[PDB]
């Protein structure tokens, strides 16, 4: 069961996929490859729920039908250096203009 | 070679003429039309005798009883009607088909009527009572023609399913099917005067004479156009032995029965000639045409 | 008489087929008759299947019933029934193609904007023309016979 | 095997190179492995990236393919982006 994710921090969004059977630690390894921060310097989140490294993505509630290619689920990422922990902060995307009259 | 020449044109109908038949006694021509009417005409002078009415929709066919006293008509209204020709009176309305009735005929004894329908059935009717005695539904597409053999013991039917079937009248059971190759839709069939053969038309511009018992085809007549309409065909036996048919190119074709040569093409009609009839004793042909013509023509020859 | 290559053959040999709508669209089955003229059949709601009587060598395609978007059947554009083997019907699995983003966006704007209003849209003119080039069977048969030549 | 696509409002989208190469326009722009889009804002480019994921996943699939969903509010800007990107 593949799951499709956006890993999000500040104004960075990584599109990636993994298995429902994948672990949170394996997700951090993906992140490490891209952002060059080891897993121990990374905290992952579903909404405001911190995610445990040993849990599977399915165990966290990332399912094939809540994490679809065309509608991926959001994982929040916040970094950590020693005893300093950065807060989870995800800058929202822009918004579309008012719907034009002819489209209502 | 015959020399049919036009004697009369009959312009009573206001729509396509579907069928013309001569009375067995030679006196009368009946015509049927998409205009819901049957008309009776003098066979020798083309003089209008009467209109017979009552069908609620177009009429596809008419047929005479052996003593020329009765007509049966087959209508888009899903009924047949038995008529007394002298009165114009509907004696019986035959109800039972569930779609257009296309063809009809009495048996020689004239106690029975046979019919075929778009509903893919052949029915046998009691003339006295007007009750359906049997339904024969083996065909798998519309029935185009139905005919009794010379003693009434068999019926032949033709279908768009590409078969002719021979039925035992007494039992209702099918004795034989003629499936020739490709089986284009069959548009007409009847028994030869001698009862041994069947003349069949297919919508591939072909007429065939069949020895039905042996399932072998003796003759083929071509040169005409027949790919859409169910055009009647005849055996002409009063002078030379000919096959007579209409055509979608608006001509009456006449073939030598034996040689299969076209001996004459009758020019005159302005639409498909859907029906032709041969007078029982004289060398007279009636032809009838579709919507752009709406006329009957009477032709006469020395042989 | 010359006829289009894309037409059913009158084989008169029966084939039982399951039309299986594996699409979120209301599906229009389209049978190409013996002249190559398209004939519309009864529609299938999303999530439905019907067992139907067809014939060997007959030719089908499937569209969105409301918009005439083209759909696939067994991963291709055209479906030809063959002879049933061993009492089993032939499945015709009707699915969405993977549309281009552009085509998908055109589908959606077409569904929102009446044709006479396309040109009130604040977009380049080439897109007005794209919006107006509505999918249809006529157009695809052309393409499919053009493709067929290679 | 990852590239970065940056929206007009400065969001950074990191996607597999294969995915980005769904767009022939992006393939030309890469001939660096970072690309900027002066006229595509983040709400539109996020959606484009979802399309690439969807496209690569379900092309050559023989599965049931779901609809790619597009809200009315974004449809016109997504059309323009798709047109520009040729995807």
């Amino acid at each position: 069961m593949d799951v499709f994710l956006m890993i999000r921090r500040h104004k960075t969004t990584i599109f990636t996929d993994a298995k429902e059977s994948s672990t949170v630690f394996e997700l951090k390894r993906i992140v490490e490859g891209i952002l060059k921060r080891p897993p121990d310097e990374q905290r992952l989140y579903k909404d405001d729920q911190l995610l445990d490294d040993g849990k599977t993505l399915g165990e966290c509630g990332f399912t094939s039908q809540t994490a679809r290619p065309q509608a991926p689920a959001t994982v929040g990422l916040a970094f950590r250096a020693d005893d300093t922990f950065e807060a989870l902060c995800i800058e929202p995307f822009s918004s579309p203009p008012e719907l034009p009259d002819v489209m209502k | 070679s015959p020399n049919y020449a036009l004697k009369f044109t009959l312009a009573g109908h206001t729509k396509a003429v579907s069928s013309v038949k001569f009375s067995p006694n030679g006196e009368w021509l009946a015509s049927s039309s998409a205009d819901k009417l049957i008309k009776i005409w003098g066979a020798y002078d083309g003089k209008f005798e009467k209109t017979i009415s009552g069908h609620k929709l177009g009429i596809s066919d008419v047929a005479w009883s052996s003593d020329s006293n009765l007509l049966v008509s087959a209508s888009d209204d899903k009924t047949l009607k038995i008529w007394d020709v002298s009165s114009g009176k509907c004696l019986k309305t035959l109800k039972g088909h569930s779609n257009y009735v296309f063809c009809c005929n009495f048996n020689p004894q004239s106690n029975l009527i046979v019919s075929g329908s778009f509903d893919e059935s052949v029915r046998i009717w009691d003339v006295k009572t007007g009750k359906c005695l049997k339904t024969l539904p083996a065909h798998s597409d519309p029935v185009s023609a139905v005919h009794f053999n010379r003693d009434g013991s068999l019926i032949v039917s033709s279908s768009y399913d590409g078969l002719c079937r021979i039925w035992d009248t007494a039992s209702g059971q099918c004795l034989k099917t003629l499936i020739d190759d490709d089986n284009p839709p069959v548009s007409f069939v009847k028994f030869s005067p001698n009862g041994k053969y069947i003349l069949a038309a297919t919508l591939d511009n072909t007429l065939k004479l069949w020895d039905y018992s042996k399932g072998k085809c003796l003759k083929t007549y071509t040169g005409h156009k027949n790919e859409k309409y169910c055009i009647f065909a005849n055996f002409s036996v009063t002078g030379g032995k000919w096959i007579v048919s209409g055509s979608e190119d608006n001509l009456v074709y006449i073939w030598n029965l034996q040689t299969k040569e076209i001996v004459q093409k009758l020019q005159g009609h302005t639409d498909v000639v859907i029906s032709t009839a041969c007078h029982p004793t004289e060398n007279i042909i009636a032809s009838a045409a579709l919507e752009n013509d709406k006329t009957i023509k009477l032709w006469k020859s020395d042989c | 008489r010359p006829r289009p290559v894309l037409r059913s053959v009158n084989s008169r040999e029966p084939s039982q087929v399951i039309f299986c709508n594996r699409s979120p669209r209301v599906v229009l089955p389209v049978w190409l008759n013996f002249d190559g003229e398209p004939q519309p059949y009864p529609t299938l709601p999303p999530g439905t299947g019907r067992r139907i009587h067809s014939y060997r060598g007959h030719l089908w395609l499937f569209r969105d019933a409301g918009t005439h978007d083209g759909l696939l059947v067994n991963q291709t554009e055209l479906f030809v029934p063959s002879l049933n083997v061993d009492g089993q019907p032939i499945f015709a699995n009707i699915t969405l193609p993977v549309y281009t983003l552009k085509e998908r966006c055109l589908q959606v704007v077409r569904s929102l904007v009446k044709p006479e209003n396309y040109r009130r849209l604040d977009i380049v003119r080439s897109l007005y023309e794209d919006l107006e080039d509505h999918p249809n069977v006529q157009k695809d048969l052309e393409r499919l016979t053009q493709e067929r030549i290679a | 095997m990852y590239v970065k696509l940056i929206s007009s409002d400065g969001h950074e989208f990191i996607v597999k190179r294969e995915h980005a190469l769904t767009s022939g326009t992006i393939k030309a722009m890469l001939s660096t492995n970072e690309v900027n889009f002066r006229e595509i804002p983040s709400h539109v480019l996020s959606k484009v990236c979802m399309y690439f994921t969807y496209k690569v996943r379900y092309t050559n699939s023989s599965t049931e393919i779901p609809e790619f969903p597009i809200a009315p509010e974004i449809a016109l800007e997504l059309l323009m982006a798709a047109n520009f990107l040729d995807c």
